[PDB]
């Protein structure tokens, strides 16, 4: 006796709602429920029957993961405020056989759902005591089960780290500022970019970090009244006078001063012009921040949450408090609707009561960290403040492996952070081959790095030459010569190997007797010790967009599939998430290979898909295939085989996005995450001077292989917004499959399954 | 010995860097010396340092750089003769007697007052110490060439100003975003776009975003009645199913009485009608970003001509302004254009808008007309023909392009406007034959197709000859009076096929026209197939990224394979706006001889490098360039010769060249052409109460016309290489071969 | 011997024979000497496009001078490691193209 779940988007729309709706619809049908979509939000509930509470079928959300806003719409709820509205709502749901309601939207919309839930019993009673609903119905569904999914670009719901849409908005913001920057640089102007976020400053902050703004005005740190004019004017002046031709001041739309009075873009404009007397313009991005297609992260986040949201309402009972899906330390979890909204209402209060540190704590797991980081890199060397008393070391940074989005941010961030500490940052150009063959050490000057925070490619250069290949001696020599207290290596598996080599080269060349640390970076995410290498999100988006475009093509011809060659070496990470983000029908990875048996079934399944699809308009199909998923079958040959095996029923073409997979301009995630990894690496350098130092004495038998000295040579990793540290020796000797350049254990085999389910694929 | 100076003044615009880079290199090539002038006039004033001798590599990569890398400041001091004389000294000091100014209409004017006043200022310097009469001798007269760098495209005289299309693209990008959210809340957005006192930007964006209404000065709205006309329009569209409204308002928008029409004036009006309304002012996002393919192309060529014009200067030749008129580059008397543009305001002050509008670019009036007939006249009002209304069929024949939907849309709306019945022949000819599926298109069906790439009704390469009879059977069954074929060579081949089938099939006597559509631009008779611009840009974005990947790893070449079948047009154009050191097309022989001259240029070129950072080089090879030398063999043959000195990689964009979303140019052209075709069908249908009724809509140097498919199917390379016989780019190429750095590398090797 | 007899039968034809020996040109060299191979490519030398062009011209003239005569088939022995880019198959294709109708080449494995 097939039950039913229904979804509705309420409140301000946000990029990724469609991905959410799509997963909920599919997950419900998968679990065996009937899927229902409510048009125009709660209004949809007041109005009723089909057209507004329409039953959906698998093929109805086809392609949705790549569309903006809410295809099921959202309206301002009038009628639902009144009881007759809420009464009609219940009737219509009941008349549709829907007793499971999932709503995606802002907290305001979430609570409305809860209240409705509690008021349900009361409503059905009146409904009965007056007909409208049969007795048979009353019994059949005397309880309403709901679940919330928070979608918003503001990222201001306290119990979740990222609201659906937030990072998409952040992407839109950084894109506009990057445009503004170029004309600004032409006229050496100053721009005040008014950003959204309502009362939260998450967007303004991340944006500022990402775009290297000179100053941000966020409401969680009102700290000012008279302070901000001086605070800002000072650092701006220092920046401009030292070279920077542009001035970018990000202003949260809801910024205020310490006296709780609002600070407007105009307010900031005037000061820039009056006090500093520079050409200034105000820019208000407005809703572009609400539009666009969801960024890979949002698609993937909304897709997973949607799936869980169905699981939640399906296991909710009359006694279970109303659930809400969120993310904590990149982990999909359930949270109690009430506590969550209550904790959010808190922030407003704390702010209304000048207790800013409290409000700041209620934000996301890493809100404060970003703020501190911004501050550092923003000041960096412009203020002698050299936070540490002469405990400042001379640290070197280098790139090894393929370029990747965010490496330049890492460098820039590591350099400018050093400058706020007093450390002297040195860059080794063109890795080991560039060091040994051309003594490529250089002093990273703030002026020379303008823009690096957001540049793709590799400003200092990178290759795959390992230390041993460039002559360890020459390396150690120059090292000693420049007296590097610490090394910071940014790169992929070759950069891993390097760390390893330099460390087991310790005894033999005392110049390496310093702390080292690796900031993993490769769109492949194949470096052990972390769950996220730098450049990953940038590649994932690059590939996703490519795929969107290619599938559109395939849908145009009808009866056609595309085999897209993917990157990632022996790591199916990229193909997997890309696949999940674009709803690829099939995906082949290196860890699994392509068995002729599997290929045959996929070809039949695909075959039927097209038959059942008839000539319809958006039925193109994608097959993502990591190159290493098969040395025998290339994307090209694969297409040929499928096309032949297809036998006229449908055909297939190859697609080689190739190197665009490295993307262009690094993504806000890759950028901000780079400066986060960079700073915690400098921190590792300083925090590990002690050990190897008091031992780095004479190269005597005082140097050995004791965890305490080896453990100064580690990889800064991350376990769900965490940050871990692991000796290169631990990783390289027990957790690495070095022979194949990648970790011994894969951490994403589970989602591969989710993906199959969402698209209806078998074994 | 000739030294030349390039300056970039006024508001910056995407493409200026492209422009400067040409001037520098075109100059260096012709033995001159080129000097950059920083911060505009200001720097010209400040003299020395703020004035720099440019090297060949000083501009490497400038094709993909936003704004102007040599800055643009405003200078008060220049307003006084002291400053002017000041500067003039600075130039004479360097032996400079030629100035190339690229910038807004303003800077262009001042640049003339300078040339016409130089000798005079030269005297002063001869006098008051400064320079001897002897020194100041050869540097007696100033050579002045202007380049219009502006996103407003408000320079009467030239059809397009550097940066106008880029800004347009930027507007579309932003409006496309807004659409998502607007659609969700069924709202109405009033979007404000730059344009100074020119509505070109708004007008284009209007058509390119499926706007409900626009507001441009060149057409001041009915001083008191426009708010109802607007409400009326929006209301009507919303009743037909449109959820959100989009009104584009130009900065310079005003009414009959010259009263400015404000975004909020517009907003208020809509609020009055009861619609959830918002206002967005895009602001400077319209000034940033790199140059789109059109501007890079425009800026590079115009930059090359400015140098040539300089070398061709004479005492009496007046100050030339480089422009574009039949999509060919022309020179025009600067003073004339400044006046003609200056006069535009004049007519607006005297409420003589008609006079004004005729002063804008060659196609301005047309566009505006297109916009109205496609958006406002769906009142039943405008041309709702008696009952000689028609059944017009529409098919997509060929590989997907990005303007098919936009075009199908324009044609559908127009049809409905007149009361014609537009039919969609699903899935090309193969589809018709197999299923006879022909659905009538409704206003709401065609919604949002204006920016939807691919083909919503289905498109494939099957040609008409697959069963010419069953086709004819259905054209009749469906009482079609006309046929529009959207597609590439297969479409062109099909049109021919159908023309011939007339003898055996009476129904094929209905008018039939082809709107070329293909990324390849391989359809004979026209210089521009729809979707081409979209492709070129996809290739720009593509190469821009892999270009950056090569620069990152240092010393590396990419062999990039471009589509276009047996027509290297795309290859050539790409190579030019890419700086490719080698472009292998089918038109150009690829023997071991060539490959070697290529390895040479490379190796040699690489001996230098050092600068690194932004030093990645690339080759553009056409899809069919050589059956033997495939993109891979080419890449490996090259590696092996490098001998570890540098690395090679292959790039095969592939199907992304078909695009995701059509570029603003394709979105507008599709609308023009689509309507022009419905008209052509109407005309012939009435002109019948003879193959000229079976034509291809073509564009040749700006002029659009219809060409009988028969006379044309002998300008083709038919059952062979499938492409139009001639080639109109061999000029691009030789130029490209200079700026690219090829010949320069050729020289060093000898 | 057998393959060359073939080539001599068609007239105006050369065979590119893939040879073994990994990175050692020993086998290709002596084989070549023993059958009178016209050209032989080895790992230690490689196949530079320049050398390839001359060999193709020289070969070209050979057949011209040879007219239609009966025992003028030509062999090009190529150790596989003589080139990772050009296989015996691709080599024949390139030669045949460069030949330009004057003579052609086929691969032999
Ligand atoms: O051009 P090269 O340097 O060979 O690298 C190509 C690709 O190989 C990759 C894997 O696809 O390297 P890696 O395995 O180290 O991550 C990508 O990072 C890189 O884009
Ligand atoms: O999708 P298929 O039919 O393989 O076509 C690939 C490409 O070949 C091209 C030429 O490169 O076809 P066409 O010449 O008809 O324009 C492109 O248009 C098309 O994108
Ligand atoms: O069957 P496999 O292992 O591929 O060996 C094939 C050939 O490889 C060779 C080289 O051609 O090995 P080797 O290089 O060690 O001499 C021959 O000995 C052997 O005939
Ligand atoms: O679009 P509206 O109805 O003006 O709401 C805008 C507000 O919505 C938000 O996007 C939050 O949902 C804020 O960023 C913004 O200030
Ligand atoms: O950036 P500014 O100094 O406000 O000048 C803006 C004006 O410049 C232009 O871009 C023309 O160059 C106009 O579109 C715009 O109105």
């Amino acid at each position: 006796p097939q039950k039913a779940i229904a979804v509705m988007t309420s409140g301000g729309d946000a990029p990724g709602m469609n991905s959410n709706v799509r997963a909920i619809v599919r997950s419900a049908i998968f679990k065996g429920c009937r899927a229902f979509v409510v048009m125009e939000g709660y209004e949809g509930l007041v109005r009723g029957g089909p057209e507004y509470i329409k039953e959906f079928h698998w093929e109805d959300v086809r392609g949705w993961s790549a569309e903006g806003g809410t295809n099921i719409g959202t309206a301002r709820c009038m009628e639902f405020k009144k009881r007759e509205g809420r009464l009609l709502g219940a009737q219509h749901l009941i008349e549709a056989g829907v007793d499971a309601l999932i709503v995606c939207g802002g907290d305001g919309s979430l609570t409305g759902a809860d209240l409705f839930r509690s008021e349900w019993p009361s409503l059905i009673e009146e409904l009965l005591k007056t007909n409208r609903i049969s007795n048979e119905q009353y019994e059949r569904m005397k309880h309403l089960n709901i679940c919330g999914t928070v979608g918003s670009i503001d990222n201001d719901m306290s119990t979740t780290d990222a609201t659906i849409g937030a990072y998409s908005a952040l992407d839109r913001i950084c894109k506009a500022i990057d445009y503004v920057e170029a004309t600004a640089n032409s006229h050496s102007r100053a721009f005040v970019v008014e950003v959204m976020g309502r009362n939260c400053g998450w967007l303004a902050l991340l944006a500022g970090i990402a775009t290297s703004a000179d100053y941000i005005f966020i409401p969680e740190k009102p700290a000012t009244s008279s302070e901000w004019q001086d605070q800002m004017c000072d650092i701006v002046s220092k920046h401009r006078s030292r070279g920077k031709r542009t001035t970018i001041v990000v202003v949260a739309e809801g910024a205020i001063a310490a006296d709780l009075t609002p600070i407007s873009p105009s307010d900031v404009h005037k000061v820039l012009v009056d006090r500093l007397g520079l050409d200034t313009r105000i820019t208000t991005l407005g809703h572009v921040q609400r539009g666009g297609t969801a960024v890979a992260y949002d698609r993937i986040l909304a897709t997973l949450q949607g799936l869980e949201a169905v699981n939640a309402v399906l296991e909710s009972t009359p006694d279970t408090p109303s659930p809400l899906i969120a993310v904590n330390e990149n982990k999909i979890v359930r949270k109690p609707l009430m506590e969550s909204v209550k904790l959010t209402k808190a922030v407003a209060e704390a702010i209304q009561a000048k207790d800013f540190k409290r409000a700041m704590s209620l934000r996301d797991t890493e809100f404060i960290e970003h703020l501190n980081n911004f501050m550092a890199i923003n000041s960096a060397d412009h203020n002698e403040p050299k936070l540490p008393k002469d405990k400042r070391l001379k640290i070197a940074i280098v790139n090894v492996g393929a370029p990747a989005g965010g490496i330049n941010s890492a460098v820039y961030s590591m350099a400018t952070y050093c400058m706020s500490q007093g450390h002297r940052p040195y860059a080794i150009y063109n890795g080991w081959s560039g060091l040994a063959r051309h003594e490529s050490v250089r002093s990273l000057n703030w002026k020379d790095m303008l823009g690096w925070q957001s540049r793709g490619g590799s400003e200092i250069g990178t290759n795959r030459v390992t230390p041993e290949e460039a002559d360890l001696g020459m390396i150690a020599y120059y090292f000693q010569k420049y007296e590097f207290d610490g090394l910071i290596i940014v790169g992929g598996f070759e950069a891993f190997e390097s760390l390893h080599q330099l460390e087991r080269a310790r005894e033999s060349y005392p110049a390496f007797r310093i702390p080292m640390v690796l900031i993993p970076a490769t769109l492949s995410n194949n470096v052990p010790g972390t769950e996220y290498s730098l450049g990953s999100d940038t590649a994932l988006n690059a590939l996703m967009e490519y795929c969107d475009v290619v599938k559109q093509s395939a849908s145009s011809t009808r009866g056609r599939a595309f085999v897209v060659d993917c990157q990632g070496g022996n790591s199916g990470y990229l193909a997997t998430y890309a696949s999940l983000a674009v709803g690829a029908q099939v995906s082949y990875v290196p860890e699994e290979g392509i068995s002729l048996e599997q290929l045959s079934e996929d070809i039949e399944y695909l075959a039927q898909s097209f038959e059942k699809a008839e000539g319809r308009g958006r039925f193109g199909k994608l097959i993502l295939k990591s190159t290493n998923a098969s040395k025998a079958l290339s994307a090209t040959k694969l297409a040929e085989v499928i096309t032949a095996e297809a036998d006229g029923r449908f055909d297939a073409k190859p697609a080689y996005p190739g190197h665009v997979q490295q993307g262009g301009l690094p993504s806000p995630i890759d950028r901000t995450r780079a400066t986060r990894m960079a700073i915690k690496a400098v921190g590792f350098i300083k925090d590990n001077q002690a050990a190897i130092a008091e031992a780095r004495a004479a190269e005597e038998n005082f140097n050995a292989d004791d965890k305490t000295i080896s453990d100064t040579a580690a990889v800064v990793g991350v376990k769900g917004s965490h940050v871990v540290y692991n000796s290169i020796r631990q990783l390289y000797d027990y957790e690495t499959e070095v022979s194949m350049r990648m970790p011994k254990v894969i951490h994403w085999q589970a989602t591969r399954l989710i993906a199959d389910h969402l698209v209806g694929r078998k074994r | 010995k000739k030294k030349i100076a390039v300056m970039t003044s006024g508001g910056d615009s995407p493409g200026m860097n492209a422009a400067v880079r040409a001037v520098v290199r075109t100059g260096i090539h012709f033995g001159c010396d080129v000097f950059a002038v920083y911060e505009g006039y200001e720097g010209l004033l400040r003299g020395g340092k703020y004035l720099k001798k440019m090297a060949w590599e000083d501009v490497r990569g400038w094709l993909s750089e936003g704004g102007t890398l040599i800055g643009t400041a405003r200078s008060m001091e220049f307003r006084k003769r002291e400053g002017r004389r000041q500067a003039a000294g600075n130039l004479i000091s360097q032996g400079i007697d030629a100035l190339v100014v690229c910038g807004g209409d303003g800077s262009l004017t001042g640049a003339d007052l300078f040339r016409h006043e130089w000798p005079s200022l030269v005297d002063e310097l001869v006098a008051e110490g400064r320079f001897t009469k002897e020194e100041v001798a050869p540097y007696k007269n100033l050579s002045i060439v202007g380049l219009v760098g502006s996103i407003d495209n408000d320079m009467s005289g030239t059809d397009s100003t550097i940066g106008a299309y880029s800004a347009l693209e930027r507007i579309c990008e932003m409006v496309d975003y807004i659409d998502a959210t607007a659609k969700s809340h069924s709202r109405a957005f009033v979007v404000e776009v730059m344009g100074r006192h020119c509505g070109w930007l708004a007008l284009m964006a209007g058509i390119a975003t499926g706007a409900d209404y626009i507001f441009i000065p060149e057409r001041a709205v009915p001083h008191g009645k426009w708010q109802d006309e607007l409400k009326e329009v929006c209301q009507r569209h919303r009743s037909k199913g449109r959820r959100n409204n989009t009104i584009i308002v130009a900065e310079g928008a005003l009414d009959d009485q010259l009263n400015p029409v404000t975004a909020n004036d517009v907003k208020d009006a809509l609020i009055e009608l009861g619609l959830d309304t918002k206002v967005t002012i895009l602001g400077h996002v319209q000034r940033g970003g790199t140059a789109v393919a059109h501007d890079r192309w425009l800026a590079t060529l115009q930059g090359v001509d400015a140098v040539k014009a300089v070398l061709e200067f004479t005492p009496e030749t007046p100050s030339p302004l480089i422009g574009i008129l039949e999509n060919k580059i022309i020179r025009m008397p600067l003073v004339e254009s400044v006046k003609l543009t200056k006069s535009v305001a004049t007519a607006i002050e005297n409420k003589d808008f008609d006079k004004a509008i005729s002063l804008r670019d060659t196609e301005f009036i047309e566009l505006y007309e297109n916009f109205l007939s496609t958006t406002v006249k769906d009142d039943g009002s405008e041309l709702l023909p008696v009952s000689d209304r028609l059944n017009i069929g529409i098919v997509h024949v060929g590989a997907p392009s990005a303007a098919l939907n936009a075009a199908t849309r324009a044609a559908t709306l127009y049809c409905l406007s007149h009361g014609h019945k537009p039919y969609a022949i699903m899935n090309g000819f193969s589809g018709l034959i197999q299923t006879g599926e022909v659905k009538e298109l409704s206003w709401i069906d065609v919604e949002n197709w204006h920016n939807l790439g691919g083909s919503e009704i289905g498109t494939n390469r099957s040609v008409a000859s697959e069963d010419l009879g069953t086709i004819a059977y259905y054209f009749q069954k469906n009482k079609l009076d006309g046929l529009i074929i959207l597609g590439g060579f297969e479409g062109f081949r099909s049109l021919k096929q159908l023309r011939d089938g007339r003898t055996q099939h009476p129904i094929f006597n209905i008018p039939m026209c082809l709107i070329p559509a293909t990324v390849s631009n391989n359809v004979p008779g026209t210089e521009y197939s729809l979707g081409v611009d979209t492709c070129l840009n996809a290739l720009v974005n593509y190469t821009d990224d892999i270009k950056q990947s090569a620069s990152a790893t240092r010393r590396r070449v990419f062999v990039c394979e471009v589509q276009g079948g047996h027509s290297g047009y795309i290859a050539s154009f790409t190579g030019l706006i890419t700086g490719a050191v080698s472009v292998y097309t089918p038109e150009k022989k690829i023997d071991l001889a060539s490959i070697r001259e290529d390895i040479t240029l490379l190796k040699e070129n690489f001996r230098h490098d050092k600068g690194e950072n932004r030093n990645g080089k690339l080759l553009v090879r056409n899809e069919q360039a050589s059956s033997v030398y495939s993109t891979q063999l080419l890449a490996d043959i090259i590696s092996e010769a490098s001998k570890g000195k540098f690395g090679v990689r292959t790039a095969i964009p592939g199907h992304v060249q078909q695009g995701g979303v059509p570029s603003s140019k394709d979105r507008v052209t599709a609308s023009r052409f689509a309507v022009k075709c419905i008209k052509f069908i109407e005309q012939w249908n009435k002109k019948n109460e003879e193959d000229d009724s079976a034509a291809v809509i073509c564009v040749n140097g700006s002029h659009v016309s219809f060409k009988p498919i028969a006379n044309l199917w002998e300008n083709e390379t038919n059952v062979e290489l499938r492409k139009g016989f001639e080639v109109h780019w061999a000029e691009y190429n030789k130029i490209g071969d200079i700026l690219s750095g090829r010949l320069k590398l050729r020289a060093e090797v000898a």
